[PDB]
């Protein structure tokens, strides 16, 4: 899906 | 107020130094911002600064000018103007940088008989034009840089045409704010006007404004002070009035940095 | 809370007046300018202001790339005998006066700045000869850093310098650059010199230009065609355009009003009168 | 990581939005958003040191 | 498979923030991230068997 | 080499640094293309010598 | 201390100045009191005192002088010998009134080969007596303030006889401190002595000393600094040894009281 | 993910 840093 | 107080009546005090006026217009606290020192998130040389506090800010007399109706007008440089005024001078000569605000007092008082308009304004970093045709950006710092007694403004541009010892300085022409811009918009920069039958006098209190927390106030001046006559002076039929004008100027809230021996400029 | 395309105030209605309360009357003296709108001085009907001042904002009144330079290279028969032309600019934005004119309204201010590229070539003599396509390198050479020589010495390598490699008859070609200031922001004016003149020194050790701060305040763009030298002459032409995006400014300035004269604030005698003849009580 | 933010409508055929993405790592090389602020001119069209009432006289 | 890191805001108009895709099964394809660590020095300016207190005599 | 800060031998005031090592990192001092080599290729008339 | 701390090795910093020393023998305070701010309860000038703070309590540097075989010793006055030292310097010469403690810092190395010793002595109110049998108490503020360069004793009591133009200095006899009392019984006065064996340097923090809160600096000196060769230099079998002694001295707590214009003292 | 203004 989508990592965030 | 109802016990007599008045827009009109001040008094101004800093360190052994106060100004009263019985005839002001309010004054002008330049960008809304009073002046302020140096904060640790805006800090940047590392060293304990100097603030002189009472020993500097203070209010200092410089020479009173003459108006006539053949004048053009007048500037001053910050800290330029203030440059061999007691402990701010002695301040500003030994350290490497230096910051500093300023209370500006102009003084020029005369009778319900004369009549006349000094637009007194405080410029930024207010860069004049200098003399010649031959060369930009030539005005050398000794002429940039008078000191207490000021410069003055001319109605004409007089190109100095003296290429083998150039004169080397400033030419700034009233209309054209000796920097290339309309006087009449002059207004955008913090100001006021003494009307003589308005006002005796101009206050403006100016922050320190430059694009770094602190700088060499010898090299660079933050602020320009110019008085212009916006409408001439005169007196009841007399064709040759005079009344004086004078600056009074505190530094405020000035501190330095870098401290070593005295600079001994070149001034002449 | 307030933004740039929010409508501007509704014009209320108001009556009548017979009163003490004088907003007519005011005294310029004091610095200040009478905050007054319609409803002041004449009667008003309400109107619902549907307006913004959304176009006037300063990333609004700044949002366009102007031209700052044009840049002329060439590249020529091996058999000449004047050298390969590869230009050499200091990066300014005072070459060209309209978007200076624009950014001294202001003291101060704070950008990121787009560049744009624009490049057109043509033949120069009346040959029948052809060239191919051209490859153009426009290396960025920060201060310090070794400004090129020749068209080909060793310092378009560019191991460290930011270099655009652009090819002809492309999409212009584009980069941005971060707020890249020594002070915490741009100085459109200087009221100083870069140097004190000691008494202990001599005056031409001690002097410097009224107004200049760094000598090399951004450095150079040096560009070069690639390509190696034709028998038909090819002259070109970058042209750079610069946007100040994301851009904060300080402290307003009345705008340049007589034409400019050198980077510094001077003018040239002949040009000092702007304004045109009219008549006092003429409309 | 969209920006969704909504689209002043000036002429007309709800909220009508646009999307944004950043494609690189440094701000610098953001296209400008245009969501702006305004502020009041007071600190070029009214610096005086005490607060100006326009219907009352400018000088007392 | 998106990626979201922010940026480090330099000159200014919350947290602004960027989107990585990574297209090719090989690593080596990656652009650079530039998130980056850094170290202390020691190994290189302090490399004494017996720690270093710099108010002490270096010598005793 | 003595890890000495200014105000190990000077007066110091509270200054909050902003700036940061983010251009010398390794792979920021290294993240540009250098040129390592020009290569020579051509294509002549069919009937060169060469 | 078992991580190496010692009583012969010390910095001092002050301002942006720093002092090291290998060889001291530990650094006395005088009286046991450390340099202090005039307090709200012992104040007397009512108007705000200037504070300089690190632009002044900083370490100055004197004229380096000569030690030899033929030496019989060295005087200074504080704050006489600091007031050309940059802007303690310049606050004293434009206020009435200034006070200030000290940190005195004697400097001499010589080698393990030499040999001798240098009573190193903080007098308060250090009254030295004049060169005439005709006339008591008259000794010119111009001899009485040498500055920086200090002045010296003598082993011999020689009387100017000229009575058309007289001297108008000091003759202070070694052995009688030069104010008509045995040098053995100066060590009740806060001390330290450079014995080249032992120590290179003597250090001495003084408090301000006065009968008042605060007075004339340049009408009154504080404190004296007399440094006596209580063991004559002798190197190898070198007939004429000579080695430097420095002086190095920083204001500590200084503030000033009743800003004027700069005194502009008549010194030569 | 989205944020939205
Ligand atoms: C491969 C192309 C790279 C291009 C890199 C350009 C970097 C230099 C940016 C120059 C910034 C110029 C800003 C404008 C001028 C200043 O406002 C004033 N003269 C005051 O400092
Ligand atoms: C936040 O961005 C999560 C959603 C991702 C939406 C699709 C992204 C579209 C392609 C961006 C490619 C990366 C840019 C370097
Ligand atoms: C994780 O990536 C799930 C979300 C997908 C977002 C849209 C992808 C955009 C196109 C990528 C194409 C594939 C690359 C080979």
């Amino acid at each position: 899906g989508s990592s965030s840093t | 107020e109802a016990c007599g107080y008045s827009d009109r009546v001040l008094q101004l005090t800093l360190g052994n130094s106060t100004i009263t006026t019985q005839e002001a217009a309010n004054s002008v606290v330049a960008y809304g911002r009073w002046p302020e020192y140096l904060r640790d998130s805006e800090a940047n040389p590392v060293d304990q600064p100097t603030e002189p506090d009472v020993a500097a800010c203070r209010f200092y007399t410089l020479d009173t000018v003459s108006w006539t109706k053949e004048s053009r007008g007048w500037w001053w440089k910050l800290p330029d103007a203030l440059r061999d005024m007691g402990l701010f001078g002695q301040n500003m000569y030994y350290h490497y940088l230096g910051r500093s605000g300023y209370t500006v007092h102009v003084q020029c008082n005369a009778s319900k008989f004369h009549q006349g308009a000094l637009g007194v304004f405080a410029v930024p970093e207010m860069c004049l034009a200098g003399d010649s045709n031959t060369t930009t950006m030539h005005t050398s710092y000794q002429n940039a840089n008078p000191g207490e007694k000021g410069g003055t403004f001319t109605g004409t541009f007089t190109p100095d045409n003296n290429q083998t010892s150039p004169a080397r300085r400033f030419c700034p022409v009233d209309y054209l704010l000796g920097n290339g811009t309309l006087l009449g918009n002059a207004f955008v920069f913090p100001h006021q006007i003494i009307n003589l039958r308005t006002n005796n006098c101009a206050t403006l209190v100016l922050p320190y404004v430059n694009s770094l927390s602190i700088d060499s106030m010898v090299k660079h001046n933050n602020w320009g002070i110019a008085i212009l006559p916006l409408a001439p002076l005169n007196f009841a039929s007399e064709s040759s009035p005079e009344i004086p004008i004078t600056l009074t100027i505190a530094p405020m809230c000035c501190e330095f940095n870098g401290l070593r021996n005295i600079t001994l400029p070149r001034l002449q | 809370a307030a933004t740039s395309r929010d409508a501007l105030p509704n014009t209320e209605a108001s009556g009548p007046t017979h009163s003490k309360e004088i907003p007519a009357l005011t005294a310029v003296e004091t610095g200040a300018t009478n905050p007054l709108v319609p409803s002041d001085t004449v009667q008003t009907r309400h109107v619902v202001q549907h307006r913004s001042r959304s176009e006037s904002s300063i990333e609004s009144f700044f949002a366009r790339g102007a031209c700052v330079t044009i840049m002329t290279v060439d590249n020529p028969a091996s058999t000449t005998n004047k050298d390969k032309l590869f230009a050499v600019w200091k990066i300014t934005y005072k070459d060209t006066v309209q978007l200076r004119r624009k950014l001294e309204f202001f003291t101060y201010s704070r950008f990121d700045m787009e560049l744009t590229f624009v490049v057109t070539a043509n033949f120069t003599e009346t040959n029948n000869g052809h060239a191919l396509n051209q490859v153009y390198q426009i290396m960025y050479i920060p201060p310090g850093a070794p400004v090129p020589e020749k068209w080909d010495d060793y310092t378009w390598q560019t191991s460290s310098n930011p270099s655009i490699f652009y090819t002809y008859g492309t999409a212009p070609a584009r980069i941005s650059v971060p707020y890249v200031g020594i002070s915490n922001a741009y100085s459109h004016f200087y009221d100083g010199f870069s140097k004190v003149p000691l008494k202990d020194q001599s005056a031409a050790l001690g002097d410097s230009l009224y107004g200049a701060a760094s000598l090399n305040d951004f450095g150079i763009l040096a560009v070069r065609v690639v390509n190696d030298h034709n028998p038909t002459k090819v002259t070109s032409k970058i042209r750079v355009y610069l946007k100040p995006k994301h851009i904060r400014v300080w402290c307003p300035r009345p705008p340049r009003a007589v034409a400019y004269y050198g980077p510094g604030v001077d003018y040239k005698d002949g040009t000092l009168t702007p304004l045109s003849t009219k008549d006092l009580t003429t409309y | 990581g969209a920006q969704v933010s909504s689209q002043k409508v000036g002429a007309h055929e709800s909220t009508i939005n646009y999307t944004t993405i950043n494609y690189y790592r440094d701000s610098a090389s953001n296209a400008a958003s245009k969501q702006d602020f305004s502020q009041d001119p007071s600190k070029f069209t009214e610096p005086i040191k005490d607060v100006l009432i326009k219907t009352a006289p400018m000088l007392n």
